[PDB]
């Protein structure tokens, strides 16, 4: 469709597949999100990454 | 007009229905989204972050609450004595309720995956010791002694420069998913037990404390997933919030 | 090789021979505001070396009964060196931070401090004990300045949230038998590109002992904990007269 | 022009925020690979150093002999939209006949969803959130009865005149959006966009909204951020005379197109007030169940 | 007007007509009038088996 | 008929809903539209047109209302004395309410952009002088003196053949948009203050008035936009309009 | 005096940085401003009354009896447009009856 | 809105009507189906025993 | 569609994108207008335009 | 707190027994003459 781009997610690293009938995108459904993940951002935010095999304190 | 015919469901309001609704502000464009650090895309990302497991969940008076965050070890009598025990059930009342994993878990009816608990020794540098940490799969009663515990999945931890050791609680279930286990027929989904024993002994020289503590940090492995979204068991409100 | 380290920025250099690596919060380095995220039109001032350097603001004493402390950023620096001046003369400010908490002891002492950074660390009150009085924390408790402030109820971080889950934030531990410092680098965190260094504290630094300090009679009982921090990529805008608050 | 070397080689101005981690696709749980006994020196996966600040990297394969398991379990139900896009109660508005509250046939509700624990605890897991929303209004009498009454809901954005009565001129609603509906019709439902002046709403704001001295009598404003105050929601019975029936309006919110940043610990003490994290000091309870001894179940 | 709510194992079962659990922030609920046609919904295969 | 099912929202009337409705007059063709000068396409076009800013908003009796349109300047004692002050907040009660920008602004919840105020000196040709017009961004209290005012954005105006000078109030905000500011927590969105000082002095020879007036004209820059349509704060009707 | 607004811009009055403005101008178009339903008429059909106690009423099509709407349109001298009219009826208490 | 017109049958509930109904659990994926012996596809299979 | 041209905007310098179901165009939605503007018409209707750099009274 | 505002080094005792403080050349003149109490304190290098 040729609608406005007022969705709160317009321009997200994860694309959505939604349904809409009005001219404003934020009225659309929630749809399906893309299944990407980045655990390391929170679980391993270390500068100099350390291997599993090796001892963490070299 | 075009021939239509209403079916059951007409007029109902389903809270989880994902439909379209009329926009109140036509041609309205939201404030652009700048870059903000720490965006999270999936709750599973949070489940892989270790949080403190209150293995020592006995003190209750306000002034001693911080003591739940750590349990002790100390010089023994070399009889492979028991140090501590707790159920591995992540979505069950107990030690796991202090972890973010345990809380997020409460928003899902079923879970599946291996868990991991990392123990960090905070004693003095001169303190040494070896511990036997075991995981007893379902059906195995609380090991009466170290010899019995040793028959299941376990790790023998040696104190040294590396302050921590990781016990993996591998996914060993009959069903692909487990629902939150609790006393009763639902104990069918119990994960098992974790017991900690003295393999050798907490040895220390003259001049160093005879008692040190261990901090447990738990989280989930990368094969962990949850399903069947549900409301948490707790509702943090008594009367109306004003 | 991961235990030794040197941090040099500005005219200041820090050394450590018992480190535990470095944490880069949320996985990203501090960066200056881009021309697309920006909104203010005036050309910013980027002092560089005169403000992005290590400042050693405070020292607390760790005791067998300490509860823990917290400092708010950039509140702690608003009155120090050239950074402080720029933060006072300007309406808008943004920057990152390199935090280096120091605490050494002996191979015979023991204890573990949890050092974390919690964005938008809003403080709550005990509500008169019974929870009927809607009290509020005073300016001296919300923005404690450089002296920081002591936690009243660490278990709930004086805000009704479990400290047991604080590790979900950028953090490090200072386990005496292992290291003598924590180092966390933090990028600018806000829902806006710039903000007031005076009215808004982007995050709080928490230093709480989870495993109590201990030692035998005869060992040095005075175990200090010092806080050193360096702003990074400092940018200021909206110039006018200096304002302290 | 720039001539001195230190200027030419400086990094002052780099707007490209270097990232240390990147998101990978994970539609299903990770599989388990086969593994065997390893009796090595130098290799030590089980040993970690939690002090560093990172979670353990030790995996099942490296701690025990594992078989191969093709994991097809989905990760779809744990996405932000899956979690939040569920309508929940965020407001209740009473319009009684003979009463102490709104006995005038109209009511003004400040748009704040922090008056309800369930919903509140969920969103407070994140510091910043940007999203659109779908609001549903369920109305009826206090017994849950449906009566032939016409109502008008109106959105009064900050700065627009708040109706002061059932007959206010503001109900002319020439610019504000209004919804006229009967209690007999199905629940009214509309889509709302992301309306903050900020790039995202934030459930926590550690600061003050204005400059100046922050004396005792003004501490009510600590933590108040206008960027979260979207306005007022007004409701009235549509008539110049009082309605014949007492009414109740329940407001449900279902977020969609959600984005969140900076996760935080989850509330573990009962909520007391909307505006703050205040807790009852005399009743600080543990996060969970307790037991008699650490060596007993 | 009635409210039907699905309480999965582990979710708080309402103990009264005024229970907080009816806030239904995560559980699926259906609000409908006896005057409306019968409510109707699709349910998936939910066993762990 | 075709199977349909009604969803919530059915039967409601949303005043901003942009839908289709049946035509009352089929095959009706409207009178052709001839050319008419001055077509406006966007309210923003009107915001760039300067209107008179009532800086001198003190007189209230009917006979002195025209005096609000202009403030005076006159020979002083060379002490960098203060001439006038006002908040730069365009959608706030005060001087800006006289401008078309301020009124149009009242129909929108949020605004963003730089503003500009052009001052026209209407004294005699033989009158000279230099003024310091400053804009003090948020947080800066009303400058106690010229020296303090001079530390912010400002312009030094020299009287001459060019009767006017333009002060630009550049957009300096923390948020991308500002909502209408007012006393209270919403003072968070305040734009700042504008103060006018004597840089030199109003000098005049023998034979010319010792007092002259200045007319302020304000409007918005080309980076100005508004959003989130709302009803104005005023409703110009007491009883029913007959 | 010329009659035109100032042409002075931010760039020429102070040292400015670069700012990529993506703020939309869509909500200030004529349709965006006016295409919002507002009250323009009220017609009473009372039983026992002084006005229309005969069960019918004639209303002269004039929308200038209501301030909010009136002030908006009077910002312009000439206006050409189509319109959507909505009629909301009920008793004076706001009750719905089978009439 | 689009011009429609309701026909007889509207609102009725036919127990054998094979229609579409809203899903209560969006994005929910059921437990995978392993191999199980003795699957029957048609009752006629049983009639021959 | 093949409908009548009774819209009040038929033949405007700004084209619209609308929705309709009836044979008369004026029954259509408001749609999206085109985003053109001409501030100069009101803000600078001078015959001999004067530069910014230069002094307005030459 | 005051000392910390200038050029400095934070020394941590460990296997490396030593640390080096550099007193960078920060003068107004290209060369300094021997400084002493009086007008010649103009050439003073500073304090450690
Ligand atoms: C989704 C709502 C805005 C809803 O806006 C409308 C607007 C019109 C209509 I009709 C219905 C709803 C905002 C919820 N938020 C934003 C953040 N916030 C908040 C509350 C308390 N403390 C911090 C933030 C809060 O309550
Ligand atoms: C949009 C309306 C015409 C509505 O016409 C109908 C026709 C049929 C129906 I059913 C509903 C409405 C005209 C409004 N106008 C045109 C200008 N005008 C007016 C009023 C007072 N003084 C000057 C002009 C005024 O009130
Ligand atoms: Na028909
Ligand atoms: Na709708
Ligand atoms: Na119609
Ligand atoms: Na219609
Ligand atoms: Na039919
Ligand atoms: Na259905």
């Amino acid at each position: 469709s040729h609608e406005n781009s007022n969705s709160a997610t317009e321009g997200s690293t994860i694309n959505y597949t939604t349904i809409n009938y009005y001219k404003d995108s934020y009225a659309a459904t929630a749809g399906k999100q893309s299944l990407k993940q980045d655990p390391d951002k929170f679980a391993n935010p270390v500068k100099d990454i350390f291997t599993e095999m090796a001892a963490p304190l070299k | 007009g075009f021939p239509t015919e209403l079916k059951p469901g007409t007029n109902q309001f389903l809270t989880t229905d994902d439909g379209v609704s009329a926009p109140i502000l036509p041609n309205f464009h939201p404030t652009p989204c700048i870059h903000i650090p720490g965006e999270v895309r999936n709750l599973l990302e949070l489940c892989q972050v270790e949080t403190i497991l209150e293995v020592n969940n006995v003190p209750t008076n306000a002034t001693s609450l911080m003591e739940r965050l750590r349990f002790p070890v100390s010089a023994q009598a070399g009889k492979g004595e028991l140090c501590a025990v707790f159920r591995a059930d992540p979505g069950r009342n107990g030690p796991w309720q202090s972890t973010l994993l345990g809380q997020l878990c409460g928003y899902y009816t079923q879970w599946s995956g291996s868990l991991e608990v990392t123990f960090m020794f905070t004693g003095s540098f001169m303190a040494t010791g070896k511990m036997l940490i075991a995981y007893t799969p379902p059906g195995g009663p609380l090991p009466k002694d170290r010899a019995t515990a040793m028959l299941g999945t376990h790790v023998i931890w040696d104190f040294g420069l590396q302050s921590s050791v990781t016990l993996v609680i591998p996914w060993i279930s009959n069903t692909h998913y487990r629902a939150h286990a609790r006393d009763g027929v639902f104990d069918y989904y119990t994960t098992g037990l974790v017991s900690i024993w003295y393999q050798t002994n907490y040895v220390v020289p003259i001049g160093a404390p005879n008692t040190a503590y261990i901090i447990a940090l738990a989280a989930a492995q990368k094969n962990f997933t949850m399903k069947l979204c549900k409301d948490a068991s707790d509702i943090l409100q008594t009367g109306t919030i004003q | 090789s991961d235990r030794v380290a040197q941090l040099t920025i500005g005219n200041s250099t820090i050394t450590t021979q018992e480190a535990a690596n470095i944490i880069v919060g949320y996985g990203e380095w501090p960066s200056y505001c881009s021309d697309s995220d920006a909104t203010a039109v005036d050309k910013p001032t980027r002092p560089d070396v005169s403000v992005n350097r290590f400042y050693t603001l405070d020292t607390k004493l760790w005791e067998k009964s300490s509860k823990g402390w917290y400092w708010k950023f950039p509140d702690v620096l608003t009155e120090t060196g050239v950074f402080g001046q720029n933060a006072q003369f300007h309406y808008l400010y943004r920057s990152g931070f390199c935090i280096h908490v120091q605490c050494n002891a002996s191979k015979f002492h023991q204890g573990a401090l949890l050092v974390a950074v919690l964005p938008e660390y809003v403080i709550g009150t005990v509500a008169g004990g019974t929870g009927t009085e809607d009290t509020h924390p005073p300016y001296k408790q919300t923005q404690p300045g450089a002296d920081g402030f002591e936690l009243q109820h660490p278990y709930v971080l004086d805000a009704g949230i479990p400290i047991s889950q604080l590790t979900v934030c950028p953090h490090q531990w200072i386990n005496l038998r292992t290291n003598n410092c924590a180092t966390i680098i933090v990028p600018y965190i806000n829902a806006l590109p710039f903000d007031s260094a005076l009215n808004h504290c982007n995050f709080g630094l928490l230093v709480v002992p989870i495993s109590p300090l201990d030692y035998d009679q005869g060992a040095t009982p005075v175990i200090p904990i010092t806080i050193t921090l360096a702003p990074m990529c400092s940018e200021f805008a909206g110039l006018r007269q200096a304002v302290t608050q | 022009g720039d001539r001195v070397a230190d200027v030419i080689e400086s990094s002052i101005g780099d707007s490209v925020s270097r990232a240390l981690t990147h998101a990978l696709p994970a539609p299903t749980g990770q599989n388990t690979q086969v593994s065997s006994h390893r009796l090595d020196t130098g290799k030590v996966p089980a040993l970690q150093a939690a002090e560093i600040g990172a979670s353990s990297n030790a995996s099942d394969e490296s701690m025990i002999e594992t078989r191969c398991v093709l994991n097809s379990h989905s990760t779809a139900e744990t996405t932000l939209d899956s979690f939040f896009s569920r309508a929940g109660l965020v407001g209740e508005i009473d319009l009684p006949l003979k009463g102490t509250t709104n006995p005038n046939g109209y009511a003004n509700w400040d748009i704040d969803i922090t008056g309800y624990a369930q919903m509140r605890r969920k969103v407070e897991l994140f510091t910043y959130m940007r999203f659109d929303a779908e609001f549903t209004f369920v109305a009826c009498t206090p017994t849950g009865e449906v009566v032939p009454q016409l109502l008008q809901y109106m959105f009064v954005p900050p700065g627009a005149p708040k109706p002061d009565s059932r007959e206010s001129l503001a109900w002319q609603t020439a610019t504000n959006p209004s919804v006229f509906v009967k209690l007999s019709d199905p629940p009214a439902q509309v889509s709302v966009p992301f309306m903050s002046p900020a790039s995202a709403y934030q459930w926590f704001y550690d600061g003050y909204p204005t400059f100046g001295e922050h004396k005792q009598e003004k501490d009510l404003e600590y933590g108040a951020c206008p960027n979260n105050m979207m306005g007022t929601f007004s409701v009235r019975t549509v008539g110049t005379s009082k309605s014949k029936y007492p009414l109740v309006v329940r407001i449900y919110m279902r977020m969609k197109h959600v984005r969140a940043w900076i996760p935080r610990p989850m509330r573990n003490q009962n909520y007391l007030f909307k505006a703050n994290p205040n807790y009852a000091g005399n009743s600080i309870k543990p996060t969970g169940a307790s037991r008699t001894a650490i060596t007993t179940l």
